[PDB]
């Protein structure tokens, strides 16, 4: 569907209590560790030798923070998601050539990291609104290549 | 394909997690029906199919009983879950895609509950394990 | 991307030399046989007992013909694909609840059946134009549920 | 998971198909680069990466040599293709998704060429086989 008031509320609430600094580094790290083919694209980052090299890599941390900051822009623009991500889309699909399945992998990691930070507050309803948000943005990072 | 440390890993976690298996099953199955409502038709014959629901609670208990069963049979997932595969992949004709779903929901419920035990390292082996479950359950399709 | 003159030509050419009667029955049959979970949704069809029961089932044949006839409408409307499939979309995603992965499975079967009918005429370039067409229509059968 | 009739099936087909393995490899690899151009970066170090290309032709020969290798090792795909897995899944860090792609292209090239031998029945077992290949090749990721 298209946005409900209830969803707008929840999504803005999640993003306003979120610690980018904590969540970003953790979601990316985990993605690189659970789906290690992903590291092919983060070559310039350096020491990715094993799980602890990744967790403490500052290049990875700072870049995790930027994925989050990129989520934030669609939060601010819920009715114009596909044009806000056009530029991103183009970079990920034609400059970089990232299989679109990967966007879904990164997303699952953000949910997983958010679920552990929120504990029981991360309700089925809150999970639903959030997955909708990420679904819609994963469509926009891909969208143009098919 | 589970290594010796993958098995060890799944086991040490199930050892910590296990106490709450019923809570995990109920919670995981409610998230599935609520966030991926395409999955509600498999349980459409139950009266109440909402997160409260006694139906949801009993069967969450059963699913997690299937995960315990698989921890036990981790050396041969294929023959250990052959009965479950017969029913899901052959009788129920459950779309394979739903297993990725349910699996994701389980991982989310565990992050919820045991945030500290659910490390990235544990995450990798539980994921190879849930994928091996799914593959084992896919045995009777074709 | 969006349509090239070259692609418009190819796609219209493929559909104008196509035998719906031959291809349709065959693509569906094969889909039901190679990805047998698919049969869950074709319950009213009847005897689906094994591969030869499916190949000769007339319910399946006639329905294969209708998937093709549904492709034909997007052929006629290349610039308005998402609104032409709205109705279809709704039936497949909210009345029926077909995982979207399945649309991609049916597609691969149509390509495979078309490749064998066309032989060497089914060039890499012709394969490319056709997969673009099906990609775009698979986006429209799903599109609204996410 | 390949049954005895799945193995028989793959073998009877490879027995018919086999003569043209090089033609199949070249053709399959050209379709891949042309219809799924996201895959061209893995071969970006080659001068000419177009359907003609001598590069494409030599390596199509090699890939199909890997399929022959797997027909031989069909009782244990996992240990039979461990070297290939090391290189693809571990050194090249090839995205797993590309294997579904290449596999699809191979099936299309075979329909092209042996329309009559490529039955639905053959189709099922070749598909379980290419999936087992992919899984075997995925061994060294994590
Ligand atoms: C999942 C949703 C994603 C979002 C919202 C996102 C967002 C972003 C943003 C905002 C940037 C920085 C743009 C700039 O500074 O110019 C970026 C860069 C990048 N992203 Fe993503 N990304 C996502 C998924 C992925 C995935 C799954 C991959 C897998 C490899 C990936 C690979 C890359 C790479 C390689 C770069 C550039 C790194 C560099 O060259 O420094 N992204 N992404
Ligand atoms: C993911 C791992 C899964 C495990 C371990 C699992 C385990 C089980 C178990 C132990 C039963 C037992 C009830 C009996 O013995 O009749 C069962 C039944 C059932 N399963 Fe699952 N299952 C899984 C996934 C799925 C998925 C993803 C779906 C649907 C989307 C599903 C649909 C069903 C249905 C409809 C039943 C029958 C319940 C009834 O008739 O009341 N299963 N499953
Ligand atoms: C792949 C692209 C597809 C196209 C273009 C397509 C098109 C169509 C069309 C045109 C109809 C008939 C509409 C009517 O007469 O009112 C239909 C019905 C149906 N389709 Fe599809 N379809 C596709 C994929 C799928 C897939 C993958 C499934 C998997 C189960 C599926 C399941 C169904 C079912 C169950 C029906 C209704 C059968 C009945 O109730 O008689 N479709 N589809
Ligand atoms: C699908 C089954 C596949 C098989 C049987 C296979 C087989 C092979 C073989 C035998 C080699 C040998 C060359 C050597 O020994 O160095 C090779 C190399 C290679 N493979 Fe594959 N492969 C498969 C899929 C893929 C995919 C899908 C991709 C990329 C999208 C890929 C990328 C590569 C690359 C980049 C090389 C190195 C060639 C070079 O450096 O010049 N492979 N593969």
């Amino acid at each position: 569907v298209e946005w409900t008031d209830k969803e707008r509320s929840i999504i803005s609430d999640i993003f306003s209590h979120m610690d980018y600094d904590d969540i970003g580094p953790k979601a990316l790290s985990r993605c690189l560790i659970v789906y290690p083919w992903t590291q092919r694209h983060f070559s310039g980052f350096g020491n990715l030798y094993n799980a602890e090299a990744i967790i403490g890599n500052a290049n990875v941390a700072a870049h995790g923070i930027k994925v989050l900051h990129g989520l934030d822009r669609g939060v601010k623009n819920m009715d114009n998601i596909a044009a806000t991500y056009a530029d991103l889309s183009t970079l990920h699909s034609e400059k970089l050539h990232v299989d679109p399945d990967n966007f879904k992998l990164l997303s699952d990691c953000i949910t997983i990291v958010l679920a552990a930070k929120m504990g029981h507050a991360f309700t089925a309803e809150t999970q639903g609104a959030f997955q909708k948000f990420l679904a819609v943005v994963v469509s926009a990072l891909g969208k143009q290549y098919h | 394909s589970l290594s010796d440390k993958d098995k060890a890993a799944v086991r040490a976690l199930w050892s910590k997690i296990g106490k709450s298996a019923d809570a995990i099953g109920n919670d995981a199955l409610s998230r599935m029906i609520v966030v991926y409502p395409q999955t509600k038709t498999y349980f459409s014959h139950w009266p109440d199919v909402t997160p409260g629901s006694p139906h949801i609670k009993a069967h969450g208990k059963k699913v997690m009983g299937g995960i315990a069963l698989a921890v036990s049979k981790i050396d041969d997932l294929k023959t250990g879950l052959m009965e479950l595969s017969e029913q899901h992949a052959y009788k129920l004709r459950v779309d394979p895609a739903n297993f990725k779903i349910l699996n994701h929901c389980i991982l989310v419920v565990i992050s919820t509950m045991f945030p500290k035990e659910f490390t990235p390292e544990a995450h990798v082996s539980l994921d190879k394990f849930l994928s091996g479950v799914a593959l084992a359950l896919a045995e009777r399709y074709r």
